[PDB]
């Protein structure tokens, strides 16, 4: 209520990349799910099996480093890397609702 | 969203950023503020959120701050498949976290979002610690890149920017009180204070704003000031 900051973490980045962000997960694993079946549907219908289809090309997009925290993140929240790999790439595909389009 | 950078009388460059999401209340219980520490030190920090591991909103402490606008024109149907091609080609998140972590100073931070590559239509607004150390960074359609530096002696004080461009840039109720406020606290001892009461003032602050941010790379506690600045809206 009166205190509203978003809460702080170190990320060191001399741990093994697959590790940073196991407490950040751990801390929301909560509220991971719900965010993941919601923001897929800003993406639209048509453009969704690609998305996937592409997403799963993790090599291609990412270094290695970037490529072990994506897979650890979805390690760690229980939740299929191609879609976390598809919303860090469509970064503003829930921040603007654009369906009425399609 | 909205991206403020101003520079007062005294010489301090201040930093305000408001993001608007359209998951609104989702996004409220993820969002976190991030130190990406290296050998017992604070390389770079950043706004993101859980299962996110890009910065769209970040600081170099001392030396630069940095946010990103998505960047909205009309053909939405004729340039979609443009659209998702250059995110994949080069993903935007990542590409600002990179820049956080290898370029240690606010010069550098602006040639390398200037450069001439496939980048995601969108405002980079970069923030600085030496005079007119202020820009909005235009990514255009579809690698070209365009610059709108500050002016102080010119009484370009301020830099404000949101998501559209052309008559709906220019007709975004967001933008226009911003600058209608930026003018009214005026240039003289505006301060983070200022910009907390800029970045509140409806419609800067909607129904659709997740968090709203003050960042001051210049000072010498700048860490410090970022870790406790963020504000999630009720
Ligand atoms: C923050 O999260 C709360 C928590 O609600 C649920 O928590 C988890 C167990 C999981 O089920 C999430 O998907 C839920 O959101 C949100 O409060 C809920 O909001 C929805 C909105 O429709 C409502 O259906 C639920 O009844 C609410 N639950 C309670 C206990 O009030 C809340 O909306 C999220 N956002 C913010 C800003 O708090």
């Amino acid at each position: 209520k009166l205190d509203r900051k978003p809460r702080h973490y170190e990320i060191n980045l001399d741990e093994p990349p697959s590790q940073r962000w196991n407490q950040v997960i751990k801390d929301h694993l909560e509220y991971l799910p719900g965010v993941v079946e919601e923001t897929k549907k800003y993406i639209p219908k048509p453009l969704q099996p690609f998305v996937w289809w592409a997403a799963s090309k993790i090599d291609r997009y990412f270094t290695t480093e970037i490529q072990e925290e994506l897979k650890g993140i979805a390690s760690e929240s229980g939740l299929p890397i191609g879609e976390i790999v598809g919303m860090n790439i469509l970064y503003d595909v829930a921040a603007f609702d654009r369906r009425h389009i399609f | 969203c909205t991206s403020i950078v101003a520079q007062n009388s005294a010489g301090q460059i201040i930093h305000g950023r408001n993001l608007d999401y359209d998951m609104t209340e989702l996004l409220k219980n993820i969002t976190i503020h991030v130190d990406f520490v290296r050998n017992g030190t604070i390389q770079y920090s950043g706004l993101t959120f859980a299962l996110y591991n890009g910065v769209l909103t970040g600081q170099r402490p001392g030396e630069y701050s940095v946010s990103l606008n998505a960047r909205y024109s009309g053909a939405y149907i004729d340039n979609i498949l443009m659209e998702f091609y250059t995110k994949f080609k080069r993903p935007v998140s990542f590409f600002i976290r990179d820049v956080l972590e290898n370029q240690a100073t606010y010069t550098e931070a602006v040639d390398a979002f200037s450069r001439t590559h496939l980048f995601s239509p969108s405002y980079i607004i970069v923030a600085g610690i030496k005079k007119n150390e202020g820009v909005v960074i235009s990514r255009n359609r579809w690698s070209a890149a365009n610059v709108y530096p500050l002016n102080v002696d010119a009484n370009q004080w301020f830099l404000v920017e949101t998501n559209f461009d052309n008559w709906k840039k220019q007709g975004d109720d967001r933008r226009i009180t911003a600058i209608q406020k930026l003018k009214e606290l005026g240039r003289r001892n505006f301060d983070e204070k200022s910009m907390v009461e800029v970045l509140s003032t409806v419609p800067v602050r909607n129904n659709l704003t997740v968090f709203s941010t003050v960042m001051v790379p210049g000072l010498p506690d700048s860490a410090d000031y970022f870790r406790q600045s963020t504000w999630i809206l009720p």
